[PDB]
């Protein structure tokens, strides 16, 4: 399809027992990190129950230790039923709006309003339309329509005749009508009328006739975030700003009205509130002004749960000239719990490389897998995973059916790992541009 | 004025036609057996006032549209192993690219729904053009 | 015709086995890097993986930009090659991470088959019909237009929607014009006057055009190449409809906007439907970020999200820097000028400085490419400057020396013409010595420090 | 070709020349006929779709009056028959693989009663399959002088 293979495509979930929250040593694409995956499983329970508001969890650990992997596992195990918002901290630095507005919008995207609405909908194959134009048009008309089970004629009002002539409905068209509003959508064309469609090229697809009742009360479930309600109410076609993104700094009295309106709908039972989760990757890229905002944005009943990831040691907080653990001020870290991810053992590296090789289309000999595992221990899990693709392409060019040690060794020779590339810049120092800007171009 | 054509059996068909008692079915021998049955005077020896055919093989070069077509069509030879098709399809763009696919009134890609006509025949002479143009991004 | 720095590069010059020929396709050497760039080319043509990164790491002048240009030539014109410097990311209209996403999506192509459903003809008659609006305050409105279109084969009368008549009004159509009406958009194009009116005696240069051939009503099949960025932008600032928003959108100043991830995920679903309908095929390509050391820690942090995207392109980075300070992260130093965090994601292709004989061979390729003839003494003399100063410097001398030769009437450059070019046109280090020697003097004739 | 033809036709019409154009594709006679109507050139057409009385008269028209500049003429339907001796120029917009047919076409102009020196132009496109055509034709005409020479009788 459209969706290609990416770094995380193998992650299908958290790999955890739904009864006990015990993580399995490998399942759903996640290997190891068991203490961290158990803690992430407890956080999913908090999210799905919705009771607790504005918890902030930090996933802290070295690079390539599965902090994003666990975050993808949580997103995949919540599924489409819950708002999950994936923010890179670099995105808050908009030119369109202030940092705190961008953080408000991110929080507001992460609470859903869930609304259930019925419509009668009419769906069937068109047997016939006649229309009388006299000559101004649309004076009267009749629709005959069927399913495999039922056939009816309808007398049409003139605005339905305008809908029919707008959407060029003809005999054989399979249509649905949202009769609460009278938009008509041409679901397709019946195969039984294929020869009527003289203007349709050979690439044209055809459906079978619809089934059952011509009219059904379909029930639709909508989830709309608080941010969408905010943006709708910002200008005459404010919803367009959900796509073009040119929302200004939306005024807070609009949001306060909406908060009141949604609490009204909750108590009336017209709607339900669905608290989601905001994920902030590389949270250390936020500055001291962002953190002091987030402190108190977490205190609302309409706060999502927040989940954050950091690679950083004791490091300088942005927007100040002093250093703190994770790169985050202690003022903020007081309201956070930390989940820590560890480095992998060799058998965990072997398993992750195997899963990555099976998610890719790669037939991998046992000695190539052993070599890639040793490279993993010495050069890191990402570099070994990047060599899988490379070795497959080398093996394919020599027409080989399997990736052998020979192909991994070409890959290892052609593409340096970070440690070898660091050595390369240290040995090549006079030929590279140094931090003083000096370089020598001569032989 | 051109009896010899592609090959010699294709000459025998003309000789058999005139004398099927003689001809039925080493090249230097031919000139000595055709001599009773053929006569060919030639315009250097005859009508000398008709000065020779001045000739210019021009060796002109492709335009940008042609080579864009040509390369996409020449790529098919690399994919091969169909020249019985392609030599003519190449020759078509050698002559003019509108023979291959004619240039026409054009516009950007339209990223939207509209109701297309299913039948030209059943439309008739009088028709109402409604405004069907609609976004495929469809916020519910 | 015009010759630039890389005009001799034609490709990576690899065997079918994927091994570099020592001099091919304009290259000399870099054989290990050309072979690695060959495997990168095959990663791209496979169109199976998203979001792999490559670093071209090596000193200035070691052919990193030549290699990236060679990749673009190995891929050919079907695949999107999207080249930028890191300095291009710093937009004033939109946040820096927006232009990263735009360039990521320019790097992903789509080829799509489109049906234009269309009307054509000479306008034979044209007649509006009206609505008597009582209390709107804008007065009357026009309820439909009836228009007669005639082609060579047949004729129709169309009762147009008001918004299609507004398209005809914008196009200034009159009776006897030939027009085109794309029902996809409702747009109207005036093709010309009908050839039935072809006369010299109009002051204005009219397009007299023949009556359209075939039926008045047609369906045209067109194959279009678009990127995901073209779709994003089309739906962010709409201009295709005959509605009032589309109309005014054509009059307002063009403006980039911080397109939301909601629009991008919606357009993924639109494109996925074109793919499932079989009318489109995906053509994922590459983003080349030259000068990637000019990025900053916020850009690199954003790439950690962007490269996880399941339809991200392949990203090739070039850097020329040793241990250097990361921009926007002034306490942090790392190799290549790239954060250690993000460097773990890349495959690094190191490029190496040339030997004297490789430089001599590049001088000959480059002289042949600029179309200038040298003596072997001249080629040796230029190659000496390539060794002693810089490859770039010695290649810059070929064009001056050719003029200086031609000025003496000799068609072939010899050592005297390079000897003059050396003295007229200094390198960076001889110029730095003039600066340093003079800078002891103050007053009028000093250089300003 | 059509670019180089347009330049050549201008040089010829400013020269007062009169021209026969041969095509291997009749659809190219349609496209060429548009281009001619989009310019000042008076012209006539013959090909294998024309009826025989139209062939009679269009040849007679062309031979009658020097106002007609150009005579579009399909290679096989138009190469074989009658004199066209008030032309002076022959252009093969496309050249037959069988060189005999191009010879017949050329000698509809180069003929007894021919008014002026016939100049033949052939619009070969470099690097295309057209090169193979003209090579095959030139090989075949050499073979057709191996396999005969001399008066006969
Ligand atoms: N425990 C794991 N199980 C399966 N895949 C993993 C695991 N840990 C990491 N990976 C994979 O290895 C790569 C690097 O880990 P990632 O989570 O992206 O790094 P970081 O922790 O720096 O965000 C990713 O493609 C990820 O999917
Ligand atoms: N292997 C090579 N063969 C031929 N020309 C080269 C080679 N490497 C570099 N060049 C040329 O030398 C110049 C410097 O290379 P360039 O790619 O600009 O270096 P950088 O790595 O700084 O981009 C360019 O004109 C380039 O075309």
């Amino acid at each position: 399809g459209l969706n290609l293979i990416a770094a995380h495509s193998h992650i299908r979930g958290l790999g955890v027992d739904a009864d006990t929250l015990e993580p399995r040593p490998s399942s759903q694409g996640l290997v190891g990190q068991e203490k961290a995956r158990k803690a992430a499983a407890v956080v999913l329970e908090m999210i799905k129950q919705g009771k607790i508001a504005g918890r902030a969890v930090l996933i802290a650990g070295p690079p390539s230790t599965g902090k994003t992997a666990i975050a993808m596992g949580m997103a995949q195990s919540l599924g489409q039923d819950v708002p999950f918002t994936t923010l890179a901290a670099s995105e808050i630095f908009s030119l369109e709006m202030s940092k705190t507005e961008a953080l408000t919008q991110a929080f507001r995207k992460s609470i859903g309003v869930r609304i259930k609405e019925e419509s009668e909908i009419m769906e069937g194959e068109v047997v016939e339309i006649q229309i009388d134009r006299s000559t101004g048009g649309a004076k009267q008309g009749k629709l005959t329509i069927k399913t495999t089970d039922m056939e009816a004629i309808y007398d049409m009002g003139s605005k339905m005749i305008d809908a029919m002539t707008k959407e060029r409905v003809m005999a054989g068209d399979i249509i649905s009508i949202d009769k609460s509003s009278g938009k008509i959508t041409k679901l397709g064309r019946s195969y039984a009328r294929s020869r009527d469609y003289d203007a349709m090229g050979v690439d044209t697809k055809f459906l079978q006739c619809p089934e059952g009742e011509l009219q059904k009360r379909k029930e639709v479930v909508h989830t709309v975030s608080l941010h969408e309600i905010d943006v709708i109410n910002s200008r005459t076609q404010g919803f367009l700003a959900l796509f073009s993104g040119d929302t200004g700094e939306i005024r807070s009295e609009i949001r306060d009205q909406i908060n009141t309106k949604v609490a009204e709908w909750k108590e009336e039972g017209k709607a339900e509130i669905v608290p989601g989760v905001l994920f902030i990757d590389e949270v250390h890229m936020l500055d001291i002004e962002c953190f002091s905002y987030i402190n108190r944005a977490l205190e609302s009943d309409l706060a999502p749960i927040v989940i954050m990831a950091s690679n950083r040691g004791v490091s300088r907080i942005r927007g100040t000239d002093y250093k703190s653990p994770h790169g985050l001020p202690l003022d903020f870290l007081d309201r956070v719990v930390i989940i820590n991810t560890h480095p992998y053992t060799p058998d965990e590296l072997r398993q992750i490389l195997s899963i990555r090789a099976q998610e890719e289309e790669v037939d991998l000999t046992p000695d190539a897998l052993a070599l890639l595992t040793k490279i993993g221990q010495e050069a890191g899990l990402r570099y070994a995973s990047n060599l899988i693709t490379t070795s497959q392409l080398i093996a394919a060019k020599r027409r080989a059916k399997q990736v052998g040690v020979e192909d991994v060794q070409r890959s290892f020779k052609l593409f340096y790992d970070p440690a070898r590339s660091v050595r390369f810049v240290q040995e090549s120092e006079k030929r590279l541009i140094g931090n003083d800007g000096v370089v020598d171009f001569s032989y | 004025g051109t009896p010899i054509q592609n090959n010699m059996q294709e000459l025998w068909a003309l000789l058999h036609f005139i004398m099927p008692s003689l001809f039925d079915s080493q090249l230097k021998r031919l000139h000595m057996i055709l001599k009773p049955f053929m006569l060919r005077r030639v315009k250097k020896h005859v009508q000398k006032e008709l000065g020779d055919k001045i000739e210019i093989d021009v060796f002109c070069e492709l335009s940008y549209r042609q080579r864009a077509m040509y390369q996409s069509l020449r790529n098919q030879i690399s994919i091969m192993d169909t020249l019985m098709n392609l030599v003519m399809q190449f020759r078509k763009v050698c002559n003019h690219p509108d023979l291959f696919e004619r240039a026409d009134t054009s516009s950007p890609f339209f990223c939207g729904h509209f109701a297309e006509t299913g039948s030209f025949l059943r439309e008739g002479t009088n028709v109402a053009l409604g405004y069907s143009t609609r976004s495929l991004v469809e916020y519910r | 015709h015009r010759t630039a720095a890389h005009t001799h590069i034609k490709g990576l010059g690899l065997n079918s086995s994927g091994i570099a020929e020592k001099q091919a396709a304009g290259f000399v050497g870099q054989c290990a890097a050309r072979e690695a760039c060959g495997v990168v080319v095959d990663l791209i043509k496979a169109h199976k993986m998203a979001g792999r990164g490559v670093l071209l790491a090596g000193g200035p002048g070691t052919g990193k930009t030549a290699l990236a240009l060679a990749i673009s030539q190995e891929l050919g014109t079907k695949i999107p090659f999207c080249p930028i410097t890191g300095s291009e990311i710093y937009s004033t209209e939109v946040k820096k991470t927006e232009v990263l996403m735009e360039n990521f999506r320019r790097a992903i192509g789509l080829r799509v088959r489109e049906t234009k459903d269309v009307y054509e003809g000479e306008v034979t008659e044209m007649t509006p019909e009206e609505a008597e609006n009582p209390l709107g305050g804008y007065g009357k409105t026009i309820s439909t237009l009836l228009i007669g279109l005639k082609s060579a084969r047949g004729q129709k009368k169309l009762r147009l929607d008001p918004s299609i008549y507004e398209a005809i009004q914008k196009e200034r159509v009159q009776v006897g014009d030939v027009i085109y009406i794309e029902t996809n958009t409702g747009a109207c194009k005036r093709v010309g006057r009908s050839d039935a009116y072809a006369t010299e005696f109009d002051l204005e240069a009219e397009e007299y055009v023949p009556i359209p051939k075939g039926e008045v009503h047609k369906k045209k099949e067109i194959v279009q190449d678009v990127t995901l960025h073209d779709l994003d932008v089309a739906n962010a600032r709409p201009q295709g409809g005959q509605d009032i928003i589309s109309m005014m959108g054509q009059l307002m100043k063009p403006k980039m906007t911080e397109i939301t991830d909601k629009l991008r995920m919606e357009i993924n679903k639109v494109v996925q439907k074109y793919i499932n309908q079989g009318v489109a095929e995906l053509i994922p390509g590459v983003l080349f970020i030259d000068e990637a050391h000019m990025l900053d820690i916020e850009c690199f942090t954003y790439l950690n999200k962007a490269l996880e995207s399941p339809i991200a392109p392949i990203v090739v980075l070039a850097s020329n820097r040793g241990i250097a300070t990361i921009r926007g992260a002034d306490d942090l130093k790392a190799a290549h000028g790239i954060p250690p965090d993000f460097l773990q994601r890349l495959l690094i292709i190191p490029t190496h400085p040339y030997e004297p004989d490789e430089i001599r061979r590049i001088v000959r390729i480059r002289a042949q490419t600029e179309g200038v003839q040298l003596t072997d003494a001249a080629v040796d003399r230029v190659a000496e400057h390539g060794v002693r100063i810089s490859l770039r410097y010695c290649l810059q001398l070929l064009a001056p020396a050719s003029i200086l030769a031609r000025v003496n009437g000799r068609t072939q450059v010899d050592v005297q013409d390079i000897a003059e070019a050396e003295e007229l046109f200094l390198d960076a280090r001889r110029s730095a010595n003039i600066l340093t020697s003079t800078g002891e003097s103050g007053g009028l004739h000093g250089f300003i420090s | 070709k059509l670019a180089k033809l347009d330049e050549l036709l201008r040089e010829l019409k400013e020269g007062g020349h009169r021209v026969l154009l041969y095509f291997q594709m009749t659809r190219m006679i349609d496209l060429m006929e548009e281009y001619l109507t989009y310019r000042n050139y008076k012209y006539c057409r013959l090909d294998g779709s024309t009826k025989l009385e139209d062939r009679r008269d269009t040849v007679a028209d062309f031979q009658t009056r020097p106002e007609i500049f150009i005579f579009l003429l399909s290679t096989r339907a138009g190469g074989l028959g009658i004199n066209l001796t008030t032309a002076d120029t022959v252009i093969f917009y496309d050249s037959d693989w069988n060189p005999t047919i191009d010879s017949q076409a050329m000698d509809r102009a180069h003929r007894l009663g021919q008014t002026k020196q016939v100049t033949v132009y052939r619009l070969i496109t470099r690097g295309t399959i057209e090169e193979r055509i003209r090579k095959r034709a030139l090989q075949k005409e050499e073979v057709q002088r191996v396999v005969i020479t001399g008066t006969g009788s």
